[PDB]
């Protein structure tokens, strides 16, 4: 019964997940990550230009 | 790698919510393993977790041992001696968890 | 308020919001859109909750 109520706990954690994907920090790194990325593509097509 | 840092920051999350009970069912280590994983690629790839195909089946519930666990079955049919695989069909489809 | 500190404008075009701006966005500026867009979609979901 314990075991149960944990995994409860541990399905109703998505939310806690999605909120957490939400927050301040990892959308801080997932923009960073975004802007490495279109930096390297930017620097690409200029240098072709 | 946007899938990669979502899968590392929801594995870096849980790890602190597992280890607790980790500790609590090191039995269910297998069991919380899996479920740990399911959350994570949710987390990364968004696929919805239906919570009655990862909810532990608690078939019966525990006997104190005094009384002990007495099943008379009058009928002994397979379904009522084995239990039965129960199955839904899902617009002509056959599932079940 | 934190976004025309940096020289933006923010355009709310139905319930997506962008930055306006001279030059390309700060990555936290534009962490920050992205988390208030995600807040306001789970602002909407609670509500409806």
């Amino acid at each position: 019964i314990h075991l149960a109520e944990a995994v409860e706990g541990l399905l109703l954690e998505v939310n806690r997940l999605d909120e957490l994907f939400r927050q301040g920090s990892f959308l801080r790194e997932k923009t960073q990550l975004e802007a490495r990325f279109k930096e390297a593509r930017e620097q690409q097509l200029e240098a072709l230009r | 790698a946007l899938r990669r840092l979502r899968r590392d920051w929801a594995l870096h999350y849980l790890n602190n919510r597992f280890e607790p009970l980790f500790q609590r069912f090191p039995q269910a280590r297998a069991y919380l393993e899996a479920l740990r994983a399911r959350l994570a690629r949710y987390a990364e790839t968004g696929e919805p977790l239906d919570p009655a195909q990862w909810r532990p089946n608690l078939l019966t519930s525990s006997s104190s041992g005094t009384p002990p666990p007495i099943v008379y079955e009058p009928y002994a049919t397979a379904p009522r001696l084995f239990g039965r695989l129960d199955y839904l069909v899902d617009r002509g489809v056959w599932s079940t968890n | 308020r934190e976004a025309q500190e940096a020289g933006f404008a923010l355009s709310t075009n139905g319930e997506r919001l962008e930055l306006t701006g001279p030059g390309p966005v700060p990555a936290e500026l534009s962490a920050r859109l992205e988390e208030v867009t995600l807040g306001s979609l789970a602002a909407s979901a609670e509500l409806e909750v």
